[PDB]
């Protein structure tokens, strides 16, 4: 630690003071009878800022909640998050791709920049106590929205896992009571919950409606969405080839 | 509080940015009615917006255009009342303070858990490491290590559960902001006791 | 067609707007569907809410299995070697160490899985709400099931999830006019029955609040109450009534 | 440290869990508050019907 001079004055019979959770915070030196605080010197996490490997290779480094009075090294800047090395501060602001902290963010013009984030396109609405706007055109638009409903119904058994077909390991395990009963019961419970999740989200209808073969829906195409007996329809296949199970 | 290892990372949207957001939202819902939530903002005189929301709640707008003064005065006297009713009364912002202290208690207990011996002969690691030979010190070190690790893991599980609950409340907040600021929800007692 | 007409009526647009714009709406619909197909086929990483589940579950299982490599401060990891090359007295101690450690790891994994499954159950509850309220019907709560006013949606399956195609109606091409709450006519104050009063500078009409389509101010589409005294901001004008001239 | 290293990947797992909740709080705040595409600014005059 780093040693500083203490305002706290020991009583004539105490040697060293501990602050909380048993860490020696102050100590009296033996050769001078002075009192010194012992504080930990700077330390903390380190993170990297990268625009991705595929884009480029130059990256920045952020030392977390530390001054840059303590230590590649092109430009330094002190932000409320800590020390930013390798990025040049810019004044103008955009919508930022890399969160940092306290609003700062971070590649553009073959370099890594740091800059306070811009909230949005700052425009004003005009107001007057007798004017009203009214739309004349309209666009119907389709948005996707993705939700999860289930995980893999997994199961693990202690007796085969911690022992692995070892008899004496099992004979020693049985002393620990019924931790295996609890674990098997918990996993089976979440498996039951997982099947119930799907059974609830999808089985909302108690018929099976099949559209008539005629597709004249007011001139609305549905051929890209409705099921095709060629394959489960086209769209679900498209998503079905987008996971890495 | 943070002494060794423990730390707090500042939140991305610092306080000024959040205040600017809630200024933008407030201005948008003052001038543009609803449409700034759905499409581009369509400015509307505020009296007509109030009348149209009356018409939404099941009352012909004539009542308002005939009673605009009374409505304005009730609104003003209500804002004045609420600011002071928050100013004077203590424990009026509880449901934020309670989570703050509960998290602080978790962290403080986590720190204080160091002092315990967990059956070892000391608590500060350098001293047990500074008066015992390796083959004898290793067992004491192992007991103390497993104790600290079990304490820390308990703390982490606590924080996981609390964060899940706060995330539930935050999704509730997102929903409430969506259908009770951008629009005018008719779900009774969902926003404000009474007609909304 | 009339299903769409009713839904347009529900959002707050008189159903007529559909019929003369049916071909245009169909074309916009199909173009938007093709655009969604293109976006999902080419640009990935819009489906992160399922990739994260699969990847994170797999990573948790992977570290659970990896835990067997660690010696947990015992003599060795593989059980048979210590159980052969140690006397049964010391064997019981080493086995005890390994058992407590491995059991602790397994129980921690189980707790993490419990919390993860609770989060997934919250998401599935929200999915059931969305399916029931924005597929089996039309919902009029803003920014629930779209971005703009809601027209319909279609469910679509996924590997371990569900994806909604939300068809939503977004107004645009605003034009601003001069408005006023009422009109005065013979000391009598006329308010709009449904819609707002508009003026393109010199003449006044009545429209619906989400589509410009002016109509001459008739006594049928405006209920009257009060008088020309207290409404702050009235404007004088005429109110045609079909009843009067037709007798002549 | 060398003794703890023999305890598998407990330390990294806990650090990752806390990192997860920390990056989740960011999303919570952004999702609640960032529901406006633009930044509307109030008009100078304040005559909203009274
Ligand atoms: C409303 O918006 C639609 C969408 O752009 C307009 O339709 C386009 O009109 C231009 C010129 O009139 C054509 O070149 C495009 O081919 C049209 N698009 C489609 C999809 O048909 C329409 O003109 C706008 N105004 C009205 C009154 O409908
Ligand atoms: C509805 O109740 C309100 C309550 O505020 C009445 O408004 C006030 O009534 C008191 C009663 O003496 C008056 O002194 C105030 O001047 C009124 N306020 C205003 C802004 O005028 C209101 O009169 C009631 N409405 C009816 C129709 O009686
Ligand atoms: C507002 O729109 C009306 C639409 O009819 C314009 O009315 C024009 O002038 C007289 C009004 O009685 C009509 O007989 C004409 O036929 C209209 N012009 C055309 C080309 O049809 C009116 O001029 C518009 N407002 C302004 C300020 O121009
Ligand atoms: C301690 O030792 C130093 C150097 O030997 C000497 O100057 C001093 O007088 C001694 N006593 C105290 C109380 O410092
Ligand atoms: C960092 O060091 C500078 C050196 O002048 C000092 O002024 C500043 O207060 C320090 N910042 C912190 C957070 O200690
Ligand atoms: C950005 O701000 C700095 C701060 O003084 C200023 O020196 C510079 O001219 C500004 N413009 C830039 C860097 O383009
Ligand atoms: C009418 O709309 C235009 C653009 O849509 C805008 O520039 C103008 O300010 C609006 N009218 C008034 C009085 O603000
Ligand atoms: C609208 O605001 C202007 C000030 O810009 C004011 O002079 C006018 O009286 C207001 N309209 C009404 C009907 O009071
Ligand atoms: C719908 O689009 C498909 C192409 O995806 C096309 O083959 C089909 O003819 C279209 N339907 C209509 C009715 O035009
Ligand atoms: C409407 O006409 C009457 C006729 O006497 C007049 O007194 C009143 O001021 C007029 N209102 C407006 C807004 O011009």
């Amino acid at each position: 630690g780093v040693l500083t001079e203490s305002n706290k004055k020991f009583l004539p019979f105490q040697q060293f003071g501990r602050d909380i959770a048993d860490t020696t915070d102050a100590v009296r030196d033996p050769q001078t009878l002075e009192i010194l605080d012992i504080t930990p010197c700077s330390f903390g996490g380190v993170s990297v800022i990268t625009p991705g490997t595929n884009t480029s290779n130059q990256v920045a480094v952020l030392y977390q909640d530390v001054n840059c009075t303590e230590v590649t090294g092109s430009n330094v800047f002190q932000t409320r998050a800590g020390c930013l090395i390798g990025a040049e501060h810019v004044n103008n602001s955009y919508e930022c791709d890399i969160p940092i902290g306290a609003g700062i963010c971070a590649v553009a013009s073959q370099s890594i920049i740091a800059y306070t984030m811009s909230l949005g396109a700052e425009n004003s609405v005009a107001y007057s106590n007798n004017s009203i706007a009214i739309p004349t055109n309209f666009t119907i638009s389709v948005t996707t929205e993705i939700l999860p409903v289930s995980m893999t119904k997994t199961s693990v058994d202690c007796t085969m896992y911690i022992c692995g077909d070892s008899t004496e390991c099992s004979n020693l395990l049985l002393q620990y009571g019924s931790f295996c009963t609890q674990l098997n019961r918990a996993l089976t419970g979440i498996a039951v919950e997982q099947d119930k999740n799907t059974q609830e989200v999808f089985a909302q209808v108690k018929q099976i409606y099949k559209t008539p073969p005629i597709k004249d829906f007011g001139g609305f195409n549905f051929s890209q969405i409705l099921p095709d007996p060629s394959k489960r329809s086209f769209i679900e296949d498209l998503l079905f080839n987008k996971v890495t199970l | 509080q943070k002494f060794n290892g423990l730390t707090v990372l500042p939140p991305l949207l610092t306080d000024e940015m959040i205040a600017q957001y809630t200024s933008a939202l407030l201005a948008g819902t003052i001038t543009s009615g609803w449409t700034f939530g759905a499409g581009a903002a369509l400015q509307i005189p505020f009296a007509m917006q109030m009348a149209y929301r009356f018409n939404g709640i099941g009352v012909t707008q004539n009542v308002l255009y005939e009673n605009q003064k009374l409505i304005a005065n009730q609104f003003n006297s209500a804002i004045g009342k609420i600011q002071d009713s928050l100013s004077s009364t203590a424990s009026a912002l509880g449901k934020l303070q309670d989570v703050v202290n509960q998290n602080a208690q978790a962290l403080n207990t986590l720190v204080k858990q160091l002092s315990s011996n967990f059956g070892a002969i000391s608590s500060v690691l350098n001293d047990i490491l500074s008066r015992l030979d390796p083959p004898e010190a290793e067992v004491q070190i192992d007991r103390l290590i497993t104790g600290r690790l079990q304490s820390l893991q308990t703390y982490v599980t606590q924080q996981l559960i609390r964060a899940a609950e706060i995330r539930a409340s935050a999704n509730l907040a997102a929903t409430k902001m969506s259908e009770c600021v951008l629009g005018q929800s008719k779900r009774v007692d969902f926003c404000g006791k009474g007609y909304h | 067609a009339m299903q769409m007409a009713y839904r347009f009526n529900g959002i707050g647009v008189t159903q007529n707007v559909l019929y003369e714009n049916q071909k245009l709406i169909a074309n916009q619909f199909n173009s938007a569907i093709g655009k969604i197909q293109d976006s999902l086929s080419s640009t990935a990483s819009a489906l992160g809410k399922l990739q994260d589940v699969v990847n994170q579950n797999a990573q948790a299982l992977n570290t659970l299995v990896k835990q067997l490599s660690s010696n947990f401060g015992a003599i060795s990891s593989v059980l048979n070697d210590i159980l052969s090359r140690l006397d049964p007295p010391e064997a019981e101690v080493q086995i005890d160490r390994l058992i407590t450690g491995r059991l602790q790891s397994l129980q921690t994994y189980v707790t993490q899985q419990l919390i993860r499954a609770a989060e997934i159950r919250a998401s599935a509850n929200l999915a059931a709400t969305k399916m029931s309220e924005c597929v089996l019907g039309q919902s009029k709560r803003v920014d629930f099931c779209g971005k703009g006013y809601h027209l319909m949606s279609f469910p679509q399956s996924a590997p371990h999830g569900v994806v909604f195609l939300h068809v939503t109606y977004v107004p645009a091409q605003e034009k601003n006019f001069t408005t006023a709450p009422a009109i005065c006519h013979d000391g009598k104050a006329h308010f709009p029955r449904e819609g707002v009063f508009v003026s393109n500078g010199t003449h006044w009409f009545v429209t619906q609040r989400n589509f410009y389509e002016p109509q001459i101010i008739t006594t049928d589409n405006t209920f009257v109450s009060g008088n020309c005294d207290v409404v702050i901001g009235i404007v004088n004008n005429t109110v045609y009534d079909p009843l009067q001239p037709e007798l002549d």
